[PDB]
């Protein structure tokens, strides 16, 4: 299971962000899944998802995916939104996932280089 | 931080004045420099007056700086103040440049009067 | 109200710290990590022989120095080299920094 956050172009709207519970790489099919959040599950009406769509490359493999409209703010405050998957090709046969804004956001630094400018203030 | 002196003093001019600073009687402290600077909106103290003996071209005659090692202090006095002095000012040792010092504030203002009824 | 990790005056170092106390939100404070140093380009690499050349490296494992080859004078004890004159030789001492080797 992986997670992509809403697009950028989304949120500049600021109406909802939409985000992707894709599901891939596995087989058998029949792969359930659901969105924690906070151990709060979502209703499945909140959410919409697909079937398991046969996997044109990885022959012998289904992948289906699931959506949901986080609102603008409703997506600004936190709350991870941890997408889990029910199937039965894991040890413990499930996995979870989760995201938020501070994904990534790696290592933002301003520089800054100064001459020939007396500030009057010590260093 | 480690030097010490008075905030703000005020005169009136013709009048003299003096001031002392306080620095810790450790031995580079009773044996190197000690300097009054003034700066402004420009960005840097210009040297009025040195523990070394050299006084600034406006102040020859008019100031002069002695250091009491025993003390631990050194004293500057001011005579002949006029209201072109009042600004911000500071003690200090060692190279200007760093902030081995203590900054001071200086108000002069004219000797009123000249009303006999009051 | 900063907080002195380290203040290493041979190496001009000093790593203070000072929780940026928000605005009186919860707890979404994040500590801060000043740093500052004063490199001087002037001296030697042995900050005790001036015959030896200038330096261009700067290396700070602060890991080290937040607990000897340092190199600023340090203001307050003063350095030597012992350095012949002649008369005649003599080998004889000297004060390599002023103002600091007064025997006082
Ligand atoms: C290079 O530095 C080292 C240490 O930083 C110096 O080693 C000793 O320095 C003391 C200083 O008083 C002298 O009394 C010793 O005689 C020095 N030992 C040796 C083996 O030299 C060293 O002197 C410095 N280099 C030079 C050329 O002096």
């Amino acid at each position: 299971v992986y997670l992509l956050p809403p697009a950028r172009e989304q949120l500049n709207l600021r109406e909802s962000a939409t985000i992707t519970c894709l599901v891939t790489g596995f087989s058998p099919a029949d792969v359930f899944v659901q969105w924690m959040q906070r151990g709060q599950p979502l209703s499945p009406e909140k959410y919409v998802t697909s079937a398991p769509m046969p996997e044109p490359q990885a022959p012998g493999r289904y992948f289906a995916h699931s959506i949901l409209t986080v609102s603008e703010e409703e997506w600004n405050t936190g709350e991870t939104y941890t997408c889990v998957v029910a199937h039965e090709a894991l040890p413990n046969r499930v996995t979870e996932r989760t995201v938020d804004k501070s994904t990534g956001k790696p290592t933002l630094y301003n520089v800054s280089l100064v001459m020939s400018d007396t500030a009057g203030t010590c260093y | 931080s480690p030097i010490f002196g008075p905030e703000e003093v005020n005169s009136v001019e013709g009048n003299s004045v003096s001031i002392t600073c306080y620095y810790p009687p450790t031995s580079v402290n009773r044996h190197t420099r000690k300097y009054w600077c003034r700066q402004g909106a420009r960005g840097g103290c210009i040297t009025l007056i040195s523990s070394e003996g050299y006084v600034s071209s406006k102040y020859a005659g008019r100031a002069n700086l002695t250091n009491f090692p025993e003390n631990g202090t050194f004293v500057v006095n001011i005579a002949q103040l006029s209201q072109d002095d009042s600004g911000r000012y500071k003690c200090g040792l060692g190279i200007n440049s760093r902030g081995l010092s203590f900054d001071v504030s200086l108000e002069v203002s004219q000797g009123p009067g000249l009303l006999n009824d009051t | 109200e900063r907080i002195v990790l380290v203040d290493n005056k041979c190496k001009c170092a000093r790593i203070t710290s000072r929780i940026i106390r928000s605005s009186e939100d919860p707890n979404e404070d994040i500590v801060e990590r000043n740093i500052r140093i004063i490199v001087p380009l002037n001296n030697r690499e042995n900050i005790s022989d001036p015959t030896s050349p200038l330096r261009t490296r700067f290396v700070y494992h602060l890991s080290d120095l937040c607990k000897e080859t340092c190199y600023t004078y340090d203001r307050n004890k003063c350095y030597t080299a012992v350095v012949p004159l002649v008369y005649g030789t003599k080998m004889v001492e000297t004060a390599l920094t002023p103002d600091a080797c007064y025997p006082d």
